[PDB]
């Protein structure tokens, strides 16, 4: 369904809340989906729980245009990933560094436009950033890790010891 | 387009939602109207309502006028009301100055039925006593500056700056919709209809293949108006004890 | 005039408008459903009302 | 027979307060 | 860290001790009921950040000083009722919000010594009333203020009288749910 709409949260048990107190309003959903195959990749939402935001329900209007925004969103993401999927002893390591500060923008640009997660590369960024020493739980998940990636990961993987 | 209202098509029309009378004084009223039209020198003279009371006898309340003048940015009808307790013999129901008005207003509960009953109220202790037939008087002054409506642009002026019946009137265009119907005293194409009334004060029923609207009251439950689209004709009428509904806040 | 409007969110009545007709209808006919005196009998052993065949109307 | 709107008439109706507030265990 | 017991079912004490003195993390469960108590403690007195279930399952977490609830925290009461907010003297005072479970109805704005005094009380349909209300010395009623209801969008300005009946000011408008 790419759109759901509960005008009143209090009549539906399945919505949860993320702060674990019952709050007061409407609620919609819009899944994100890629025109060209039918898969959903992202999902927008907006909502007017109570405290924040007056706990009215949602007019039409504002229904489309979230509604709107979606559709938006799912045309320049579709644009977005054709372009990225078109755009596919201290002597060891000192090589190893500059061949990857050779491709650094290059793989900087493949990571930051990759919304899934490649399986394969994610345990070898963890590693790299566990040696490089990071808090270990700041980049536990994939959407963490895109905090980390930045021109600052090679130039203090060049700048380690040992 | 119709000239008057017809008590027969009224009494047809608005039956389905419990604005009914007997038929005695179905009967009696047939007669009586006319005879009570023409001895009191008016044009005009129909059924405004009946109010319920504690022992049966409800008032029947009739309402003339001879004609209609503008004046001060309202459509001023000369009213004249009447009462009867059988539909054969009708009486005055002469105008309560405006210092009683409010104790009037103050009295609330069914009517008593008892023309000659009045009521008291104490105030700083003074007592005053204030006859039924006044109470009668301010509750149908109140529903009748409440509502009177008609159709918009079924009224017009005249060189005499007179409201008369507008007899090249075609109907309605939406009769659904609120816009369509106005109140009496409002002057002929001042815009003001029903729809700049508080919002939820009033529902409206149409029925779009025989083509009657039905116009109900909220802020006072007992009056309802109809308006029949293939034939041009409407009417309204009110039924019951005759006090507002001050709670509509809570029950919308 | 909906069967399945919202009744009232405070005080919480447990149902559509559906269940408070039906509320309506059951205090209705308890408080206002009336035949004339003497037309039936009363049972002590029951509730059940059997009519008097012998009722001067 | 009833025909009318289903509201019982004495004007003995008024808006319902909130439910107390709990109190606390050691009272 | 004395795990030091009193037999009477009895109490068991399960933390860290300084010389006999109780200080830092602590599990005291109290055996004549099963309230229990997980938390800090300075000089033995309950203190600092400290979850509690009281015997009839009342639970809290949040602000403790020298035993009473203070600060931020929240209760979950018996019935499923919720608050969060400040607590003080070991009752509701300060800024906070209640849920109730039954009606989904809230309350939030200002309360003072367990009882509800200022702010808006809305509905699970966003109908609300806004103002003054009783307090701890009445039941939280509602004393002055404005009533919005959502259905029809109404707005009415008033009070109420010492028998419960709504006095309006003036007659009902259209306006909004009152979002100051």
């Amino acid at each position: 369904l790419p759109m759901l709409y509960v005008p009143n949260v209090a009549a539906e048990e399945r919505v949860k809340f993320f702060r674990k107190f019952p709050k007061i309003g409407s609620y919609q959903a819009c899944g994100v989906a890629l025109p060209a195959s039918g898969e959903f990749k992202a999902l927008l939402a907006a909502d007017t729980l109570f405290p924040e935001g007056s706990g009215q329900p949602l007019s039409a209007d504002d229904r489309d245009f979230v509604w709107e925004v979606s559709q938006s969103l799912s045309r320049a993401l579709e644009a977005v990933q054709a372009r990225a999927a078109e755009a596919l002893e201290k002597q060891a390591l000192d090589e190893v560094v500059a061949l990857a500060s050779s491709h650094s923008d290059a793989t900087l640009s493949s990571l930051r436009n990759m919304l899934s997660v490649p399986q394969g590369t994610y345990h070898v960024v963890k590693a790299l950033l566990h040696l490089l020493g990071r808090p270990a739980a700041s980049f536990s998940t994939w959407k963490r890790a895109h905090s980390h990636f930045s021109p600052r990961l090679f130039e203090d993987m060049a700048a380690y010891d040992a | 387009v119709q000239l008057e209202p017809n008590i027969t098509l009224v009494l047809k029309h608005l039956a389905s939602c419990g604005a009914v009378v007997s038929a005695e004084q179905q009967a009696a009223l047939d007669h009586s109207i006319p005879i009570k039209r023409i001895e009191a020198g008016l044009r005009s003279l129909t059924l405004w309502g009946r109010l319920t009371t504690l022992n049966g006898k409800d008032y029947l309340v009739a309402e003339g006028y001879n004609v209609a003048s503008s004046k001060e940015g309202a459509a001023v009808y000369e009213t004249k009301y009447f009462y009867s307790q059988d539909g054969a013999r009708w009486s005055d129901l002469q105008p309560v100055d405006s210092e009683t008005a409010t104790r009037c207003a103050r009295i609330k509960g069914m009517l008593s039925g008892d023309p000659a009953k009045n009521y008291e109220l104490e105030e700083k202790p003074l007592v005053f006593q204030i006859p039924e037939l006044a109470v009668l008087r301010c509750r149908v002054d109140a529903i009748a500056t409440a509502t009177s409506v008609i159709p918009t642009d079924s009224t017009i002026l005249n060189a005499a700056s007179q409201v008369v019946p507008n007899r090249l009137f075609a109907g309605a265009a939406y009769p659904e919709k609120l816009e369509s119907y106005q109140h009496r005293f409002s002057l002929p194409g001042s815009g003001v209809t029903l729809s700049q009334d508080l919002r939820g004060t009033w529902a409206v029923q149409y029925d779009a293949f025989k083509g009657v609207a039905q116009v109900r009251s909220l802020l006072f439950p007992g009056y309802f108006f109809y308006y029949a689209a293939n034939e041009l004709t409407w009417g309204s009428l009110y039924v019951g004890d005759g006090l507002r509904n001050n709670d509509l806040i809570f029950m919308l | 005039g909906r069967l399945d409007a919202p009744v009232s969110a405070f005080p919480a009545f447990p149902g559509n408008e559906a269940n408070y007709l039906r509320a309506l209808i059951a205090r209705i006919s308890a408080a206002t459903v009336c035949c004339p005196r003497g037309f039936f009998t009363a049972d002590d052993d029951s509730a059940e009302l059997s009519a008097n065949d012998e009722w001067v109307p | 027979m009833y025909v009318g709107w289903g509201i019982k008439a004495g004007g003995e109706w008024s808006p319902c307060p909130p439910p107390p507030p709990v109190p606390q265990w050691g009272a | 860290l004395g795990k030091m017991e009193y037999p009477p079912p009895g109490d068991k004490f399960e933390g860290t001790m300084e010389h006999g003195v109780r200080t830092g993390k602590g599990t005291y469960t109290w055996g004549v009921s099963g309230a229990v108590y997980t938390g800090d403690y300075v000089n033995g007195k309950k203190h600092g950040k400290g979850k509690m279930v009281y015997p009839d399952k009342g639970v809290y977490e949040g602000d403790w000083v020298e035993d009473v609830m203070q600060g931020q925290g929240t209760y979950t009461y018996p019935n499923g009722d919720i608050y969060q907010g400040a607590f003080w003297a070991g009752k509701r005072h300060g800024k906070g919000m209640y849920h109730y479970k039954g009606p989904c109805c809230q309350l939030v704005g200002d309360w003072a010594d367990g009882g509800f005094t200022y702010g808006r009380w809305v509905y699970a349909d966003g109908s609300m009333f806004m103002g003054k209300f009783g307090g701890a010395a009445a039941d939280s009623k509602p004393t002055a203020g404005s009533y919005f209801y959502s259905s029809s969008s109404l707005v009415q300005e008033g009070h109420f009288a010492k028998d419960g009946s709504w006095v309006g000011h003036r007659d009902p408008a259209v306006g909004k749910e009152f979002s100051v």
